[PDB]
């Protein structure tokens, strides 16, 4: 069934990444970053994968009408109403399954995908990608006719059933957080907030290892310790932007929807 | 038509790494060193250089 | 050759080697970030195309 | 985004829309030697001005 398609997702979270251009030519960290846009149809169905999934809500539960997104340490939700792609105009979503998008769009030379946050903000990510769609045939046409040939020609089907193609995922890394140290006259307290986190000081000897509750370190000043979430049983997507854990193995395979179809 | 598989960096601190050659299409390996990495909680690791 | 057709080649659909020859190299990171770069003549089969 | 004419609309107390057009030739170009649409990952950094 198409609740029961979703297991696979039950064991994944989504992630922020570094992606160049946010909205107004400024360098910021999103959880919209686009990673690949595959164009093999023929009728030119764009496929677009970007970080946040679709269909899955915070507490892992199928539901179509909500976007889920990593922002600082936890997941929010967002509405799915909320969601645009526009390559110099607006353009038609066809139809969204998990990490990826399907949409057709007019021709153009960039893209953007914007969500709306729960602060009604607006996230946004724009790369550039050179769209220009030739129809299939020997005319150049542009809107279906009602008295025409049949001709054969390519296209992504909206099936969601299991397919042969799939991509990769990998434990996530140790996210440095620098809001978990505060300073107390003399001494720094570090506040477990229910992760385990992991520190290393340079002040005295013997101050390191992992802990999962509130200390304090004596004669210590704030910017001589570091301390990073470990915990991360979830799984993530294995991404250039996004540094690898220690284990140089391939932990798990995730199928990627929408196949290809005469 | 071909597509390039590029795999997460692998960032190691106060230490040092070699990588070894192995029989893949068209494999480019490299070790750079001096790296100073950030994410968006702060620096990643102690050692500057 | 690189960026003309026959960048890869197989010698049928179902074989498992491969013969590349794409001019991969890589290069070293801006500072301050987490990205590896890359430089790669692109598809010689859409060239031909 | 390049284009020939500019518009600027406000709306009025009466949930009117002002809205006043002109024509302007519109059509930037990057610094350098290339003309690219979006910034890229990965590159240069060529001296710009740019209003504060
Ligand atoms: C904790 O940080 C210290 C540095 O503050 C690390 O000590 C370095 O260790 C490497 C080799 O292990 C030496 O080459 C450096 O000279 C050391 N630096 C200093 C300032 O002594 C230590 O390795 C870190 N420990 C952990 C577990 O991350
Ligand atoms: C759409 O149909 C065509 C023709 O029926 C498919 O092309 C054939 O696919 C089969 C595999 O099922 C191959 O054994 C044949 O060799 C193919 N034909 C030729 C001439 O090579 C095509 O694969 C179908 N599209 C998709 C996406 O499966």
């Amino acid at each position: 069934s198409v609740s029961q398609h979703f297991n696979v997702y039950k064991a994944t979270r989504p992630y922020i990444a570094y992606c160049a251009d946010c909205g107004a030519g400024h360098s910021c960290h999103s959880p919209v970053a686009i990673e690949a846009v595959r164009s093999e149809a023929t009728d030119g169905m764009l496929k677009i994968q970007f970080s946040a999934q679709i269909g899955i809500d915070k507490s892992d539960n199928h539901d179509y009408t909500k976007i889920r997104y990593a922002d600082g340490h936890a997941i929010e939700n967002a509405v799915r109403s909320s969601l645009k792609v526009a390559t110099s105009g607006d353009c038609f979503v066809h139809g969204t399954m998990g990490h990826f998008i399907l949409a057709k769009c007019p021709p153009g030379e960039f893209l953007q995908v914007s969500i709306q946050d729960t602060r009604n903000a607006v996230r946004a990510c724009r790369i550039q990608y050179h769209h220009d769609p030739q129809p299939v045939g020997r005319e150049k046409f542009t809107i279906r006719p009602h008295y025409g040939k049949e001709i054969p020609c390519t296209t992504y089907q909206q099936t969601t059933a299991k397919t042969v193609e799939e991509i990769d995922m990998h434990m996530p890394p140790d996210t440095p957080d620098r809001t978990l140290l505060s300073q107390q006259s003399g001494n720094v307290k570090i506040t477990v907030g229910g992760k385990k986190v992991k520190y290393n000081c340079t002040c005295g000897t013997g101050n390191v290892g992992t802990t999962n509750s509130d200390m304090t370190i004596n004669t210590c000043l704030i910017e001589q310790c570091h301390v990073s979430v470990t915990d991360h049983k979830k799984w993530q997507f294995n991404s250039p932007f996004v540094p690898r854990a220690d284990e140089p193995a391939r932990k798990g395979k995730v199928h990627i929807p929408f196949p290809l179809d005469n | 038509e071909y597509k390039t598989v590029v795999p997460s960096p692998y960032v190691k601190c106060c230490g040092a790494s070699e990588c070894s050659t192995k029989e893949k299409p068209d494999y480019q390996c490299k070790v750079y060193t001096g790296v100073y990495p950030f994410m968006w909680g702060g620096a990643y690791c102690f050692c500057d250089s | 050759q690189p960026g003309r057709f026959g960048d890869i080649q197989s010698r049928t659909v179902e074989s498992n080697d491969l013969y590349a020859n794409t001019a991969l190299k890589l290069a070293r990171p801006s500072p301050g970030m987490v990205h590896v770069p890359y430089t790669q003549t692109p598809s010689g089969f859409k060239y031909w195309l």
